């Protein structure tokens, strides 16, 4: 769904580029091994270490209306 | 295959640099039309960034998109 | 081609057979040796030559005579003359079985050490043309799910054969333990499945490559027609391969030859233009449109497939058969990836082929067509086939493939033999062991793994007499425990202090960085 | 506010595996809604389908942000 | 400057030049630090006047401000503080060594001969003021970790620090031995409340209205 291209800058010099390939899947089942993802990261770009950052968005409140929303302010 | 690749890449680099120069001078403009069906928008902090849905680390970035097609008349 | 003469390395500096008007430009580190010399009683006007150098042996494919020699190319193993021109060849079972794919469509499984055509099967009953090859590529690979079994990809003009249940080890056992009834029973149990590319490759498939990445089997087929590239992967829920990726024939109309070293799909298009591709998603990484490479061969001192990953981009010396301005002459170049620096230039005849070597060969093999010195015979007519071996006997040329492929054991002896710098091998091994130390973390089970590498790195640092390099390695070493980090920084400080007691305290960057690391040594412990 | 996200499912959960700099990353993310602002994957058409006490079917959207590192020298 | 016995002026000059790399390698630099640190300590004696305690703090700061303090004899300065009846100040100098094994041996031999409660009281009264507040908590973390490792919970159990010894079990995740000591050698109420607080801290709260024995049982099953 997205094709990315981010340069690798070392001391403000272009020493490389990162060609992002973002894919999206629509499936009711979700399960994958974190070790498999770490191994893929190690073997695809040939880097040494792996660190995993976790992010989560818990929607606490959304303004409800008696009609479908058109106004941008919410 | 020779000019339509190198010259096009250089023209695209020039358009992107012009967009950065316009952005850094305090003038935000509409997504400039590099081609007929292609428009490139320099989304920074102050404009909505769709990539934040998939990557929170992208703040100032070019989004290349298809020009929003308007409905045809009789 | 029947007149076979096998020559060793000592017969190279005593005579040559070559066509004149050859120009060589480059360093003298490249040595061209004449190993095999095959003369024919009839001078072929335009022989369709081929050569492959596998670990099981060396195959020379003439018009109809197949010559099977050993990997050293000094002993005659087999010589078979057929009435049908052989298109593809391939060795299996330590070179004891030869698969001969004739142009009519017959595959012959022939025992090498007995000269007996054990099996003959007409896998295709339709011979499309007797002047153009029917079988394109013959890839034999070892199955990882069955012991003593091979799986075989045969690229054809209308699709590809996936042939499994190749229990050739048991066939060889039934040959040794004399029971040919069971050998024929096992030959009849071979499972062939043809998958048609007629719905995607309407103009015939040109090249096929198979690999094992991302816990899959990416089979990339490059041909002309509706789609230039077809990526087939085995369906885990079925018996066969399905298409996973498709590239349209818009930018590149097709692929003539593939070479997959590791995560790098070097694609030669239909325009004789080489390019670099990433096999994971087939994205444009690099292109080489300036060099009209008719055929490219990548040769390196292979030690392990993972050795290329950790030592940059110098892995391969590209042997490219460039088509120069001469219509009688082709030009073999050695380039350094990816800067394309001309390391070696050789002028080779119009009928000259780069030998299709694997990822286990260490030397460069070339099949050269040399015509006898006769004004009545044109230079295009080949009367002698010569095997040219390119050996980089002079140092600093094989050493490039030694230090890159993590071959420090052989590199140490190579440096000792020529009196080279052995300390540099230890310097590179130090960086490799530094990364190996980073291959571990704070775990309850990996304690010994990094601990043994600590002693290995200590031995390497003790063997390296350059104090500044040791101090910088210490300052840039990634450790997992605070105790070891403190001890090794203390050792680095002590080594710097010892050498300054006799040189009137010469100021160096190592001491300045060690002191500021010590300033952050206790700060990190007290803060985090 | 630990009791507020222990009773709510996350609208998006993301794991980002990287090395050193964040230029090279591998992201695995699961979102109950569509994370794409230009595409919409086919949810089942809830017409003549389940319209009873049974719950509506939900298709979770999983996206994998990968990349390819190219060395410029 | 030291020839004229200007110890504080020499200290000020050294701290003024403690940011230049060239002057860090002067042969008298580490020699100047050692005497400036020790002479006020040698002149001082019990009881400690506010001026003498301030001078001891100045000597400890000079140990801190010295970038090559690892080249100084910190065991000697620690023993001088011992002669001043200042175990906390001695442990502060002992902790700053660049050698790990000798530091661990010396700290284990030292903390086994001094009362931890007095050291913590000295840390609270004087070490938490001035510029030494950030290092006092680390000395305290070392002391409490050693107490937990030595199964010496009974020393601070009768004092106010035991509850503090509780919370340090929270932060360093060293609660197993403290929980075992409370469940076996002491009342089960303090062990049950301790485990409840640990569960509340880690995001896996134990439901209330639970018997202390049951809470101990889930804690023991949670360690496997």
């Amino acid at each position: 769904c997205w094709l990315g291209a981010e340069l690798i800058t070392t001391n403000n010099s272009i020493t490389g580029i990162v060609l992002y390939v973002v894919s999206c899947k629509a499936d009711k089942n979700y399960s994958v091994n974190l070790e498999n993802l770490k191994n893929l990261h190690k073997k695809r770009h040939h880097l040494s270490t792996v660190t995993s950052k976790g992010f989560a968005q818990y929607e606490l409140f959304k303004s409800s209306a008696l009609d479908d929303t058109i106004t941008a302010s919410q | 295959m020779w000019e339509r690749l190198n010259c096009a890449a250089e023209d695209f680099y020039s358009r992107l640099l012009q967009k950065f120069n316009e952005e850094k001078k305090g003038i935000r403009k509409d997504p400039f039309l590099y081609e007929a069906d292609v428009q490139v928008q320099l989304i920074s902090k102050g404009q909505p960034n769709p990539l934040k849905n998939i990557l929170n680390e992208n703040d100032i970035v070019f989004i290349v998109e298809k020009v929003p097609l308007e409905k045809e008349e009789t | 081609w029947n007149d076979i003469e096998l020559l060793t390395n000592d017969d190279t500096g005593s005579g040559y057979l070559s066509v004149g008007s050859r120009k060589e430009h480059g360093t003298a580190l490249y040595q061209v040796d004449l190993l095999v010399k095959i003369s024919s009683e009839k001078a072929s006007l335009n022989p369709k030559i081929q050569a492959c150098s596998l670990s099981d042996g060396f195959i020379i494919v003439a018009d109809q005579s197949v010559i099977l020699l050993d990997s050293i190319c000094r002993s005659l193993q087999l010589h078979l003359v057929f009435d049908t021109e052989v298109d593809v060849v391939g060795l299996c079972q330590e070179g004891k079985f030869l698969l001969v794919g004739e142009r009519s469509g017959n595959l012959h499984l022939i025992h090498v050490t007995s000269k007996q055509t054990l099996l003959t099967n007409a896998f295709v009953q339709k011979a499309n043309d007797e002047n153009r090859r029917t079988y394109q590529n013959l890839v034999i690979e070892k199955d990882g799910s069955n012991e003593g079994t091979y799986y075989m990809l045969l690229l054809t003009y209308s699709g590809f054969f996936c042939i499994t249940n190749l229990q050739l080890l048991k066939i060889q056992q039934a040959i040794e333990n004399v029971d040919f009834s069971t050998a024929k029973k096992l030959q009849g149990q071979i499972k062939s499945s043809f998958i048609s590319t007629e719905n995607y490759h309407t103009l015939g498939c040109l090249s096929l490559v198979a690999g094992d990445l991302a816990s899959e089997v990416p089979v990339i087929i490059g041909g002309t027609g509706n789609c230039a590239f077809s990526k087939w992967e085995p369906d885990s829920s079925k018996k066969g391969m399905t298409v996973k990726n498709l590239i349209d024939a818009e930018i590149i109309k097709g692929a003539k030859k593939f070479q997959l070293i590791d995560n790098l799909l070097f694609v030669l298009d239909t325009d004789n233009v080489l390019s670099l591709w990433d096999i994971y998603t087939l994205t444009p990484v690099w292109n080489w449109p300036s060099l009209h490479v008719e055929e490219f061969l990548l040769t390196t001192e292979a030690d392990s497939p993972s050795s290329v990953t950790w030592q940059g981009i110098t892995n391969l010396k590209l042997i490219a058969l460039t088509a120069s301005a001469n219509k009688k002459m082709k030009n073999l170049m050695v380039y350094s990836l990816p800067t394309m620096e001309i390391l070696y230039s050789l002028e080779v005849s119009s009928v000259s082929s780069l030998v299709q070597t694997g990822i286990s060969t260490d030397t460069i093999y070339l099949l050269e067509g040399v015509c006898k010195n006769d004004p009545k015979l044109s230079e295009d007519s080949v009367s002698v086939l010569v095997l040219r071996c390119l050996t980089e006997a002079l140092p600093e040329n094989r050493l490039s493939r030694l230090l890159h492929k993590h071959r420090f054991a052989e590199a140490e002896s190579f440096a000792i033999q020529f009196g080279l710098d052995v300390e540099l091998v230890y310097k590179v091994k130090s960086n490799h062991i530094l990364e190996k130390l980073a291959l571990s973390s704070v775990d309850a089970s990996e304690q010994t793994e990094w601990q043994q590498l600590v002693d290995d790195a200590k031995e390497n640092l003790h063997k390296i007499q350059d104090d500044e390099f040791v101090v910088n390695y210490c300052l840039k070493a990634q450790w997992i425990t605070y105790e070891t980090t403190q001890e090794m920084l203390n050792y680095a400080k002590t080594r710097l202090l010892k050498k300054e007691d006799k040189t009137a305290l010469i100021y160096s960057d190592g001491l300045k960085e060690v002191l500021r690391a010590h300033a952050k040594l206790t700060t990190f412990y007290g803060a985090f | 506010v630990k009791n507020l996200y222990q009773s709510e499912k996350p609208q998006k959960w993301r794991v980002e595996i990287y090395s050193g700099q964040k230029k090279i990353k591998t992201v695995w993310q699961l979102s109950d809604s569509s994370p794409i602002d230009h595409l919409n994957f086919h949810k089942p058409d809830f017409s003549e389908l389940t319209l009873n006490g049974s719950l509506e079917e939900r298709i979770f959207f999983t996206n994998m942000v990968t990349c390819s590192q190219v060395h410029f020298k | 400057l030291l020839g004229f016995n200007m110890i504080p002026y020499l200290r000020k000059v050294l701290k003024a030049i403690s940011s230049i790399h060239s002057l860090w390698q002067v042969p008298y630099f580490s020699k100047a630090w050692q005497r400036v640190i020790q002479i006020p300590l040698l002149s001082a004696s019990c009881p400690l006047s506010p001026d003498q305690l301030s001078d001891c703090s100045e000597s400890l700061i000079a140990v801190l401000e010295c970038p090559v303090s690892g080249d100084l004899d910190l065991i000697g300065v620690a023993r001088q503080y011992i002669q001043l009846e200042l175990p906390a100040f001695a442990l502060a100098c002992l902790m700053l060594m660049p050698h790990s094994e000798k530091r661990h041996q010396q700290i284990k031999n030292f903390l086994g001969s001094c009362d931890p409660q007095v050291i913590l009281k000295q840390l609270e009264e004087h070490m938490n003021t001035g510029q030494l507040a950030g290092f006092s908590h680390q000395i305290r973390s070392l002391i409490l970790n050693n107490i937990i490792n030595k199964k010496e919970f009974g020393i601070l159990a009768k004092t106010k620090y035991f509850q503090m010894l509780k919370m340090h079990a929270m932060n360093t995740n060293n609660i197993t031995e403290l929980v075992n000591y409370l469940a076996n050698d002491l009342s089960l109420d303090e062990a049950s409340v301790l485990i409840t607080e640990y569960s509340k801290h880690c995001g896996k709260p134990v439901p209330p209205d639970t018997a202390p024995c049951e809470i101990l049982k889930m804690f023991l099953s949670g360690l496997s």
